[PDB]
């Protein structure tokens, strides 16, 4: 069977990259402001500085990861003010210098869709939304206009339809399939971003990856606050009623257990970051990864990019990950034709050169794989290799030589 | 950190504290960022590349901008532009070959710790009264 | 950390297990040492979590290099940007005290040139695409060249070949495809 057709799947891949960077005062979490509390607590050694340092590497790593992900180009690449790009539209994913916000149309929609303490703290990310942005559309526009060649040294213009030509050659489909039908496949991919705009606004789901990292976090610092109140064996789960109470040698029985419970609930609470936080870094090495293989080249890797022969990715940014635009071949309408591994031929035993010998039923082609474009059996798009008594599958027929008529 | 510039941080000298220590409240090295209030820096209005990292956007670096700390918005890479065309096409004609080096940890030290030792020493008495904790050390 | 939290005294009388046996009796020492093996056993547990989920950090480090080794040295990667900036060729390990050194060697496309090119080349009414490269002009004439180092051929019919009629292709321009054959006949 060989494919006819075939049509231009846009599909997007969605990867956490970062947490909030949280920090916590350990002291003051534990023993607020209160100074008999904290004499107490130093009594536990390190204890505090070790949890002090765990959140304080979790917070560097996130921007690790950012700066993995995205910083991956050496120059920010502008777009031409002429977008011509051969009938392909990227203004959709491509930013909208009219408002000096954006972040162009498809990544506001991601930015809509995903959505006071004691001794806890939030830090603001090294990179911005808006420098993320940038780093996006500088990817894009080299992307678009020099290829993959920016990823490997200097960026190197070319037009749109021929860079387009070198990736369709990439995954065995002749040059000339693009050119002959490049109105086609241009309006194939503009329609399927546009799809993409409905399949983000339709799915409240689809970037649930996201959201889910936000909310385990939310509920990790919900638990740590509420633990504040647990009275953990104490007469008081309030420090300052303990000691507006009791006298000293009775406080400090009270408060000992509050601390006890408070370090152990504060202690679980880094734990568990630790634990999230490698999971997020094994998905930005990820992105980073796909970042590489899959903006900056061409990925061969079966569904490394998106179900289909991989053609480009489009990156876009998100609130703490990045989304990728895959764009594939899929082959399609396919017909069932009769084959055979050689045609004999005075002979000789004819095999061909980078395709497929079918059949109609009365005459045999040497057609290209993946998209079917029969071509007459000539001396040109076969060679010769032993006798036609060794083949299983070998079958008889002529192939055509073009110097014959050129003689006689 | 989050931190208002000359409203809180000038609270604290308020007990008198060494003149060394004190001068960190003095105007026009105060900028405000969204990291919180920064003091002994000198803001400029250019850019550069990351060297100590701030938080959102701010970096501050020692420039010899003379003899001092500044503070600035930190650039993303050079300003880059295609030259793209309907028929413009940038082939090499020369190249170069390039070495760079990798680094990958692929071990730590393996250490061993006897929980008994640790945490007993040579103690019978301890000895006797860790074993009521089952298998922890196990 | 694990060394200095012996000294730490979790309110027991003494961080010294000897002072506290050497100074109280049997019902009174229990309760102190007590005090001392939670906090003691506290503190390994927590060295014991730590060194689990930093183990696990470096396995995951060794994987990558145990990727790249096999990827990179042993063969020739095509993946971006796994082997450093530039086209892969060729890699060279080297021992370090608790890693491995990749001196990655790469190919990268210097000194770059404007020429003007085109799609393909409308010959006798035939669109020739090229085979393995692209038609470049300098202003005056077209040739056929590698990609990644210019090296400019005269156009033929070796190095092109023949899809359909000139109507099609929208960058197509004119020019004449040289035929090697015909001045062995004519
Ligand atoms: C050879 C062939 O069937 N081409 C069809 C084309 O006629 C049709 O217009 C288009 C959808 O609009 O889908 C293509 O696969
Ligand atoms: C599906 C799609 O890409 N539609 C775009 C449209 O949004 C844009 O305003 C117009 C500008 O020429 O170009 C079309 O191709
Ligand atoms: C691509 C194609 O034509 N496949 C046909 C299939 O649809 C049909 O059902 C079967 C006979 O049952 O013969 C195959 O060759
Ligand atoms: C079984 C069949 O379809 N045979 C057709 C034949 O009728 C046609 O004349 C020729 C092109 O000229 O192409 C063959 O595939
Ligand atoms: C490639 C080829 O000739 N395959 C033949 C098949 O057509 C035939 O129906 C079958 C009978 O057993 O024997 C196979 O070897
Ligand atoms: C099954 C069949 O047709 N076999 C014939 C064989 O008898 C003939 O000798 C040869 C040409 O010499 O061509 C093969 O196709
Ligand atoms: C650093 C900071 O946020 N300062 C704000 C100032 O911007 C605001 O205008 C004022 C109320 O008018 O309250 C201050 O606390
Ligand atoms: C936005 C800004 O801070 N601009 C300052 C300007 O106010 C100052 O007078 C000048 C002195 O050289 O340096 C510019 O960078
Ligand atoms: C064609 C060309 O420019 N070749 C130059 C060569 O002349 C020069 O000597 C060398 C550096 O020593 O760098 C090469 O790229
Ligand atoms: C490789 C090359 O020659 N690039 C030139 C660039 O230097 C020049 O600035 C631009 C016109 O402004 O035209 C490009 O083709
Ligand atoms: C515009 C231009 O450079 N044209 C030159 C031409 O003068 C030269 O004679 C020919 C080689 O013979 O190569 C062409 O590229
Ligand atoms: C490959 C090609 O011919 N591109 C032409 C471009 O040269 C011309 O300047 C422009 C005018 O709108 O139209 C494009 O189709
Ligand atoms: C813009 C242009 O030159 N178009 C000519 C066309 O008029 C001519 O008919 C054809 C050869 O038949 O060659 C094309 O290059």
């Amino acid at each position: 069977a060989i494919p006819t057709n075939f049509t231009i799947s846009v599909t997007t891949e969605i990867l956490p990259v970062s947490m909030t960077k949280t920090s916590v005062d350990c002291t003051m979490y534990i023993c607020g402001d209160s100074t008999e509390c904290s004499n107490l607590l130093l009594q536990y050694g390190s204890f505090c500085t070790q949890l002090n340092r765990a959140l304080t590497g979790i917070a560097v790593e996130q921007d690790k990861n950012t700066q993995e992900v995205f910083a991956q180009v050496k120059q920010i690449y502008k777009t031409p003010p002429i977008k011509d790009f051969g009938g392909f539209n990227f203004s959709q994913i491509l930013p909208d210098p009219s408002k000096p916000s954006k972040r162009s149309f498809i990544e506001d929609l991601l930015f809509n869709k995903v959505t006071k303490f004691n001794g806890l703290t939030v830090l603001p990310p090294l990179l911005t939304d808006e420098m993320i942005a940038q780093y996006t559309s500088a990817l894009l526009a080299g992307t678009i206009t020099s290829g993959w060649t920016f990823g490997a040294g200097p960026a190197l213009q070319i037009p749109f339809a021929m860079q387009m030509a070198y990736r369709f050659n990439g995954i065995g489909v002749t040059q000339n399939v693009l050119y002959e039908n490049q109105k086609l496949i241009a309006n194939q991919f503009n329609s399927a971003i546009g799809k993409i705009q409905d399949s983000l606004s339709s799915t409240p789901s689809a970037l649930g990856k996201l959201q889910d990292v936000v909310n385990q976090n939310a509920q990790a610092l919900n638990t740590l606050v509420k633990q504040l109140s647990s009275n953990f064996g104490a007469i008081s789960s309030v420090l300052n009623d303990i000691l507006s109470r009791l006298d000293k040698p009775e406080a400090e029985v009270q408060i000992d257990r509050l601390i006890t419970g408070r370090l152990q609930s504060l202690q679980t609470y880094v734990t568990q970051q630790l634990i999230r936080a490698a999971e997020i870094r094994a998905s930005a090495n990820l992105a980073a990864t796909k970042m590489s293989e899959c903006v900056l080249g061409q990925s061969k890797r079966v569904d490394f990019c998106g179900k289909g022969y991989h053609l480009m990715s489009f990156p876009q940014s998100a609130p703490h990950g990045v989304v990728f635009l895959h764009v594939t071949y899929v082959p399609a309408q396919e017909k069932n034709f009769t084959t055979a591994p050689a045609i004999c031929h005075d002979g000789k035993a004819h095999f061909p050169r980078e395709g497929v010998f079918v059949s109609n039923g009365t005459h045999w082609f040497v057609t290209q794989r993946n998209f079917y474009e029969p071509q007459i059996i000539t001396t040109d798009n076969t060679f010769v290799s032993g006798n036609c008594d060794v083949v299983i599958g070998i079958v008889n027929n002529t192939v055509y030589d073009p110097l014959q008529p050129e003689l006689d | 950190q989050g931190v208002n510039c000359t409203e809180v941080p000038v609270a604290i000298h308020a007990d008198q504290l060494t003149p060394t220590w004190r001068v960190y409240s003095t105007g026009s090295n105060v900028f405000q960022t969204r990291a919180g209030c920064l003091i002994g820096a000198e803001h400029v209005n250019n850019s550069y590349e990351c060297d100590i990292p701030i938080g959102a956007g701010i970096c501050a670096s020692y420039q010899t901008a003379s003899q001092s700390i500044i503070a600035y918005t930190m650039s993303l890479g050079a300003e880059n532009s295609v030259a793209y065309s309907n028929n413009s096409i940038a082939i090499p004609t020369n190249f170069t070959i390039s070495v760079t080096t990798e680094i990958l940890p692929v071990s730590m030290t393996k250490t061993s710790v006897d929980c008994t030792m640790y945490i007993c020493g040579d103690s019978t008495e301890c000895s006797n009264l860790l074993l009521q904790y089952g298998s922890f050390c196990t």
